[PDB]
């Protein structure tokens, strides 16, 4: 009975191939081979934010542009005034190991999780004006990996135990459960409409999944190795995903294929963090080769580096309305680059 | 002793005038042949007789009076009752030899002069260069980089003030001080700027090794003690590198100028006062040898211990000796123990020569060391490289 | 220290030859030229 | 995708020899470091070889060497395991298993319960 | 066996409903792509960058 | 330079956060991380109650905390998490140590031990950090010694012939085939240490038991070991 079953997935699989191969009747560097290349962009850094202790494993923005949160694996969780490199507030955590952190659209909560499996939500305005913990989900059986926040009452949470999992803050039961993945999701993205959000995983490929139904609506493999760094084209209808191959993949939700490869010989390290600008004309990768680089989602080819950053770069992050991007690496400093 | 020039011109402008004092009440003979007195700045010759002979002793503000105690001035007047003129001229007979001296040279001070002038100007240059770079690059910041920071503000200063300090020795000692007159006020020698310039020389050198003491101590602690504080253990550095010398050398400068001013205290002559500089010193050069013995027993216990995949490792020891040495100031161990009247005779130049030809270099072979040869900081520099060539 | 030792040998010394050029400057004539 | 596929299992007497050949399709051979994995009956993953991506570096477990050969090669992008003098105990299934990342030597998880990169394996009677 | 069992339906059951979603060929959305990034060009300080006396990260 | 007095107050709070976080330096950089890691088997456990002398059900990782001669020591167990660890692995880069214990006396298992040493000593992320190898469970593997089954040589070919090292130092009252048994698993794991640790990294071997108290002394000396060692490198002296 499981040898028919085989069979049959092998036909899927086959068919579902056979489709993509209709589908592709031109590629994406052909079409935006007549279009004008970008020119040299090159980047300075405007500000440093010298206040951690260990390395910087996660970082957000905030829908301000202005206050950004950064997440220490010595166990702090600091508020960070971009404009005048001023610390709003400086949370301590439970467990020292974090490896995501998210700030809420409204600046009124803050999430963070790690290798606790647990994901903390503190109260970062409150009537006593001190910021405590304000909620505490144990409900993942794996190290939390990526969280985002959708509102004030609802967080989007990914876990290394093959599973994610949306959260209601009052209640602090798992509303959704998803569990298409094989092994160690890594990254997630919401999309601009909140209505679904992208995932990748280590098995080397992305799934696409509904918020309020619950279920995967597509899944895309074409990477070779672990996948560790997806986010969320600004148009809704496209995403990247970066891998430790030394490789990112453009992704389109109505092709159900990769448009196009980023990637070159020079570079074999993997990449930890992906972003797109406002525009999403370019596409920074944070590769763990004590740099950071930006491409152009049309032709694939080099158009800036960022240097000066000390270890392997961990989390790469634009500003909502698209001031400056952050880079935060494991040498315990925060970048900004305008 | 040395018998300074101040003090002879004083007692020449002494003996002058009791010279005038003698010849003003001195009665002059009878006799209308007689020779007259006569003052030729150096001897109170009184009336002689026509057709004569004198003899008198040297004066008193001959320094090698020791040499001729008693007679050795002689005189001779003539039948007619004058002095007996010189060929093609009008001055006496001489007899200065009688009298005169019987005859560390300065072409071996020069030697030594050009030598250390030389190595304390490429050290300068060094650490001038070496403290650029620490701070130029923002990843060389730690509190080890701070302490050789230290360090080599402490040589650029200890080399500026003995370059100033050799000029003002130059200026006090030339054409300069001309005034061989009651003029006390000498162009340099009174001035209170050649003792604070002396004072400042001292108070670098001191803080020169003191801050080779830190840097031992520093090392000594982060090998045998840990969990310490960064900011406190540091303030208590600097204040022990900068503070500490001016407990000892500004007390040895208000002694100085209290009991004997002298010649801008440049001679060591009571070797009673010379020990409170002299003392702290050797107590530095002493504990910093302590902790050099202790890190060297450390690494050969850490190569025999362990790295099993080599035996034969007398060249590591010996290379991480040879790195050692300069920064701890170890070398300065195969002497200072022998003291200054010990070696009056052919010693004192090959001590001289080698202590103050490794002080003079002292600063350069640190700076090449721990900051040109220095495994990160040839790191950084590659990283500018190569962020500098991708455009 | 060498510094301290070399001033003072260095400086005993030009001093032993300031006093010797005064000796020569009265035996010259003293104030006169 | 990342497909590996096992050839050559079935039933053989004792002291017999075997050749297991594997393909893979969806990554660049030669940038990854292969070994293979044997999970007896009752029993989990065990480790038995492993070789670099150039094959100058190889390794065998204690109780298979001597016996068992691997080679490389990335021109057809296959792997081979030759086997010599099997024993009983060698009744087990073996699987071809992948480094998660390319231009490095050690890569962990490669005997995990659900690693991804490993193929179906083959069974393989003594 | 049941746990396999389970797994190949549910694994199959999640391919032939991911085999049921209608996709628009790559040429279609590559050209939606370059027009959002196109339309958009000029709201991005990264790609084109801002006056020194309007970035309030410098002045 | 004119500032607001808002400006004022977010330069007060960010000033008052600095003096937090500068105190809590102090505390962070005076503890040492220690990464334990072993098998089901290795008794890591029997080790953490034993020394723990000096929640929920996904806790995720465990953190014990002990004192050896006034210095602070936090140990994280791993727990209630998948067998994949190529990606948390990662967060242990700055950790003082990885505390692998092995069970030497259970045969059949030691080469997957040996597979997981070798994966972390060659870890791209873990080639600066020493690893302290606890042979774990001595008098279990001196008792299967002496049951008389000598299974050792069918699972190692290479224990047919092996000449105990002249460095050996048995205990008194000790079998030599105990002792050469163990100090052929202390050798098998030195060689796979000794192949990519170009002095920055050692691999300090200890044999210790379920029932020893010595064992937070141990890694106190090794600590100490290893800071020294990041000293005298800092300074070009080893
Ligand atoms: C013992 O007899 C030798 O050592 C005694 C030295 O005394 C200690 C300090 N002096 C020295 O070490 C060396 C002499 C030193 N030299 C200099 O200063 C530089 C040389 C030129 C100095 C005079 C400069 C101008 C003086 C006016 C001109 C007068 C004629 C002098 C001729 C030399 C200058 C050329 C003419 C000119 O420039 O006008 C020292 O002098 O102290």
């Amino acid at each position: 009975e499981l040898d028919q079953l085989r069979q049959e997935a092998e036909q899927l699989k086959n068919q579902i191939r056979d489709a993509r191969k209709a589908c592709a009747d031109a590629t994406l560097s052909q079409i935006t081979n007549n279009i004008d290349p970008v020119g040299r962009i090159q980047m300075r850094t405007r500000r440093t934010l010298r206040g951690h202790l260990a390395k910087i494993y996660a970082m957000h923005w905030g829908t301000d542009s202005r206050l950004l949160v950064s997440a220490s694996q010595d166990g702090k969780l600091i508020i960070w005034d971009s404009y005048t490199t001023n610390k709003v507030h400086a949370i301590p955590l439970r467990s020292s190991w974090v490896m995501t952190c998210a700030y809420a659209p409204s600046g009124n909560y803050v999430a963070c999780g790690g290798l606790d499996n647990i994901c903390s939500i503190y109260n970062l305005k409150t009537r006593e004006g001190n910021v405590r913990v304000s909620r505490e989900l144990a409900g993942h059986t794996g190290y939390l990996s990526c969280c985002r926040f959708l509102d004030d009452n609802q967080i989007v949470t990914s876990s290394g135990d093959t599973t994610c999992a949306l959260w209601d803050i009052e209640t602090g039961q798992q509303t959704t459960t998803f569990t298409g993945h094989t092994g160690d999701v890594m990254s997630l993205s919401l999309a601009p409409d909140t209505r679904l959000f992208v995932s990748g995983a280590c098995d080397a490929s992305a799934k696409l999944w509904d918020v309020r139904e619950g279920m995967c609506r597509q899944t895309f493999t074409g990477h070779e190795s672990d996948i560790n760094a997806i986010c969320f084209f600004p148009n809704g209808n496209a995403f990247a995903t970066g891998s430790d191959d030394a490789t990112c993949r453009l992704f389109d939700l109505r092709a159900d294929q990769e448009l196009m490869t980023y990637s070159h010989d020079n570079i074999i390290c993997g990449i930890t963090s992906v972003s797109f600008s406002k525009s999403g004309r370019l596409l920074l990768a944070g590769y763990d080769d004590f740099n950071c680089n930006v491409w152009d989602a049309l032709k694939a080819d080099r158009a800036g580096v960022l240097a000066g950053h000390d270890n392997r770069v961990s989390c790469l992050g634009v500003t909502d309305d698209g001031m400056a991007v952050a880079t935060g690496s494991w040498d315990s400093f925060l970048k900004i680059w305008n | 002793a040395t018998v300074s020039l101040w003090e002879t011109v004083q007692k020449w402008r002494e003996y002058r005038r009791q010279c005038q004092r003698s010849l003003t009440e001195d009665p002059p003979p009878a006799t209308d042949l007689f020779c007259n007195r006569t003052f030729d700045e150096y001897a109170c010759w009184p009336d002689g007789e026509p057709g004569s002979f004198v003899n008198v002793s040297c004066p008193w503000y001959l320094p090698w009076a020791s040499s001729v105690p008693q007679g050795h001035v002689y005189r001779f007047c003539t039948a007619e009752g004058l002095w007996l003129q010189k060929d093609n001229s009008s001055l006496p007979w001489r007899d200065l030899s009688e009298c005169e001296e019987s005859k560390s040279p300065e072409e071996q001070l020069l030697f030594l002069y050009i030598i250390y002038t030389v190595g304390y100007a490429l050290s300068f240059s060094a650490l001038v260069i070496a403290s650029a770079i620490l701070l130029g690059f923002r990843h060389l910041h730690c509190t080890r980089n701070y302490i050789h920071l230290n360090l080599f503000a402490s040589f650029i200063l200890r080399a500026l003030s003995v370059f100033i300090k050799d000029a003002a020795l130059k200026w006090m000692y030339s054409t300069a001080a001309q005034q061989h007159q009651w003029d006390g006020l000498l162009s340099y020698q009174d001035s209170l700027s050649c003792r604070l310039v002396f004072l400042l020389m001292q108070y670098c050198v001191a803080a020169n090794y003191y801050w080779l003491l830190v840097e031992g101590v520093y090392l000594y602690t982060l090998l045998a003690f840990s969990v310490l504080s960064e900011q406190w253990i540091f303030r208590l550095y600097v204040s022990i590198g900068w503070g500490v010398p001016l407990l000892f050398v500004v007390p040895w400068g208000i002694v100085k100028y209290l009991y004997e001013d002298e010649g801008c205290w440049t001679r060591n002559s009571n070797m009673n006062y010379w020990l409170i500089i002299r003392l702290p010193i050797l107590f530095a050069i002493g504990v910093n040898f302590l902790i050099f013995v202790r890190v060297i027993c450390i690494v050969v216990s850490k190569l025999k211990a362990n790295l099993m995949c080599k035996t034969d490792i007398k060249c590591r020891l010996a290379k991480s000796t040879l790195t050692l040495i300069p920064l701890l100031g170890t070398h300065e161990v195969i002497f200072a123990f022998v003291m200054d009247e010990h070696a009056r005779g052919t010693l004192r130049f090959i001590k001289l020569f080698t202590e103050l030809s490794f002080t003079s270099f002292q600063g350069l072979m640190v700076a090449i060391l721990y900051c040109f040869v220095n495994n990160e900081v040839q790191l950084e520099f590659r990283k500018s490289w190569e962020r500098w060539r991708l455009e | 220290y060498a510094q301290g030792t070399f001033t003072s040998d260095y400086s005993i010394l030009l001093d032993k030859k300031a006093q010797a050029a005064f000796i020569e400057y009265l035996l010259e004539g003293g104030p006169s030229s | 995708q990342v497909q590996l596929q096992e050839s050559g299992g079935g039933l053989v007497q004792p002291g017999g020899s075997l050749r297991l050949s594997c393909a893979a399709s969806g990554f660049t051979f030669s940038n990854y470091k292969m070994n293979w994995v044997r999970q007896a009956p009752g029993k989990g993953l065990e480790w038995v070889s492993d070789i670099s991506q150039s094959g100058a570096s190889i390794s065998y477990t204690g109780s298979v060497k001597g016996r068992f050969t691997i080679s490389r090669d990335n021109a057809k992008n296959t792997l081979y395991l030759q086997m010599n003098s099997l024993k009983p105990e060698d009744t087990a299934v073996y699987y071809c298993a992948r480094c998660p990342a390319p231009f490095t030597r050690d890569c962990f998880d490669v005997t995990s319960t659900t690693y991804a990169y490993r193929g179906q394996g083959t069974q393989v009677t003594v | 066996n049941t746990a396999s069992i389970a797994q190949a339906r549910k694994l199959v059951e999640q391919l032939k409903m991911e085999a049921n979603i209608d996709r628009i060929k790559v040429s279609k959305a590559a050209a939606d792509l370059m027009a959002y990034c196109e339309a958009h060009a000029k709201e991005d300080p990264l790609l084109t960058p801002v006056p020194a006396s309007e970035n309030p990260f410098r002045e | 330079c004119t500032l607001s007095a808002e400006d004022k107050a977010a330069v007060e709070r960010s000033k008052m956060i600095e003096k937090q976080l500068q105190k809590d330096k102090q505390v962070y950089r005076a503890t040492h991380r220690l990464l334990l890691l072993g098998a089901d088997n290795s008794g890591k456990s029997t080790i953490v109650k034993q020394m723990r002398i000096y929640r929920v059900k996904t806790s995720g990782i465990f953190e014990t905390k002990f004192q050896v001669d006034k210095v602070n020591f936090h140990m994280f167990d791993v727990g209630a998490q998948r067998d994949e660890r190529r990606k948390w692995i990662q967060c242990f880069n700055d950790v003082t140590a990885i505390i692998f214990v092995v069970d030497s006396s259970d045969y059949n298992r030691l080469q997957e031990a040996l597979n997981d040493f070798k994966s972390i000593w060659n870890n791209r992320w873990l080639r600066t950090i020493s690893v302290i190898l606890f042979l774990n469970k001595q008098d279990l593997l001196a008792e299967k010694v002496l049951a008389g089954k000598s299974k050792i040589e069918d699972y190692f070919p290479e224990f047919a012939r092996y000449t105990t090292p002249e460095d050996a130092t048995p205990e008194p009252g000790e079998d030599p085939r105990v002792t050469r048994a163990k100090y052929f698993i202390r050798d098998e794991f030195l060689r796979i240490s000794t192949a990519s640790g170009d002095g920055r990294h050692y691999c300090y071997p200890h044999f210790t038991c379920s029932v020893d108290t010595e064992n937070a002394r141990r890694i106190f000396n090794d600590c100490r070991d290893i800071i020294q060692r990041m000293h005298l490198r800092q300074y070009e002296l080893l």
